[PDB]
């Protein structure tokens, strides 16, 4: 057997999990600030102001999420245990209480 | 005045009485509401008139 | 290019009625509003209920440590009430 | 005895005889017990599902100060139908 | 707009979306209530909702 | 899909929560919750 | 601090308590959600306006 890992192959685990999986983790934050405004990049937003044009957006991707969480959120659930065979197994269904 | 808070909690230790809640949150910490939207689709009715 | 403006205002008088003006002000007979209108206002209306019942929880902790035995009898009006809440 | 399927208690384990699963919401477990009784009492009727078995596990606010003012009337009347 | 001698009209269509959305919350109000979790001497301790 | 996938996460935590309220709750902790003397005899103790 | 994990499992051996779940997966390991879609059909409403 061996010993416990000591602070060099523990930073080497955290840094492999930051060097990789950064392609979507920097992409999922784009998806975050895409449903609460901010649908314009900083290069497109600069050029609209040079035409003296307002920067309008129609946030039609909050509608598709706000009514889809609201289906899950209404049909909530409290847990429950099912005794598999009623030969002294319903007496051991204190677990759901 | 300055003292330990007089009100207790469900664990027995003294805590805060102030309670609050916000509608939405952003990546950097913004607290917007509902009428943060309906502004870009509402400056396009006043201006296109 | 004014008939191009009327067709571009009327695209924004219709979106402003579809994202915002859902809360039972659109006019079916309790089906396009009982399962179709009140599910788009489910978040942040079942979020404010969660604040309101989180204050009642915070208010039973204050009417417990301060109300002694002759204060439960004044409200509920029954001698023999404080024996049910952990005193005497 | 010995562990037979690697189950060191042989009374209540996760795999065999618990089977955690979800179910729709209630307020307390007495109210969920109340729903699959009146559904079952409706087919038979008021003959074999009486009071103190359907009023007791209900979702009524003040019933302890009501179940004892009706139990007493079926006890001062039973002293008539015994001494007569 | 005043230099064109034009009136400054607005169509306040964002009060309509809030006034009918508070009015749903405001009608379905609620008084509190405590639920005893198991009726073995816990309904007697439901003076709290009174 | 992905609404009967989130239910599968939620009931996979309740399973992970019965393993923690078993090895730590001794006999006078089941009686406080369910409120019946004679409850821990049904879950493999005494 | 550094020790063997205190929490057990259904087999008796010590394990992890952390549990999680993602929506979709890709060929190379991406974890996208639902609003990874509705971006290409939503930059074509803001831009064609």
């Amino acid at each position: 057997t061996m010993t416990m890992p000591s602070h060099a192959q523990l930073k080497a685990y955290f840094e492999e999990a930051r060097d990789a999986n950064e392609e979507y983790r920097k992409e999922a934050f784009i998806d975050r600030d895409y449903f609460d405004g901010h649908q314009w990049t900083e290069e497109e937003l600069q050029k609209l102001e040079a035409r003296k044009q307002p920067a309008t957006y129609f946030n039609e991707v909050k509608l598709s999420i706000r009514g889809l969480v609201g289906v899950f959120e209404q049909g909530d659930s409290d847990p429950r245990a099912w005794p598999r065979n009623p030969q002294d197994e319903d007496s051991a269904d204190i677990a759901t209480k | 005045e300055m003292s330990v808070s007089a009100y207790l909690d469900r664990n027995g230790k003294p805590t805060c009485p102030i309670e609050a809640r916000s509608c939405y949150i952003d990546r950097e910490n913004r607290r917007y509401g509902e009428v943060r939207d309906l502004r870009s689709p509402q400056d396009a009715i006043n201006k296109r008139e | 290019l004014a008939n191009g403006q009327f067709a571009l205002l009327s695209s924004a008088r219709e979106f402003i009625q579809r994202i915002g003006q859902n809360p039972s002000v659109l006019a079916r007979a309790q089906l396009a509003r009982q399962q179709a209108g009140m599910v788009d206002s489910a978040m942040a209306l079942n979020g404010l209920r969660r604040f309101e019942l989180a204050v009642y929880r915070q208010a039973w902790l204050r009417c417990r440590q301060f109300w002694k035995a002759p204060d439960y009898i004044r409200v509920t009006d029954d001698e023999g009430a404080p024996q049910f809440v952990g005193i005497n | 005895a010995e562990p037979i399927l690697g189950y060191e208690n042989a009374l209540a384990e996760l795999d065999v005889d618990i089977n955690i699963d979800a179910v729709p919401d209630t307020a307390n477990l007495a109210q969920e017990q109340f729903l699959q009784l009146t559904e079952l009492a409706r087919l038979y009727g008021p003959q074999e599902v009486p009071f103190d078995d359907l009023l007791e596990l209900s979702s009524m606010p003040e019933k302890t100060k009501l179940i004892a003012k009706r139990r007493e009337r079926s006890e001062q009347m039973a002293q008539v139908q015994a001494q007569q």
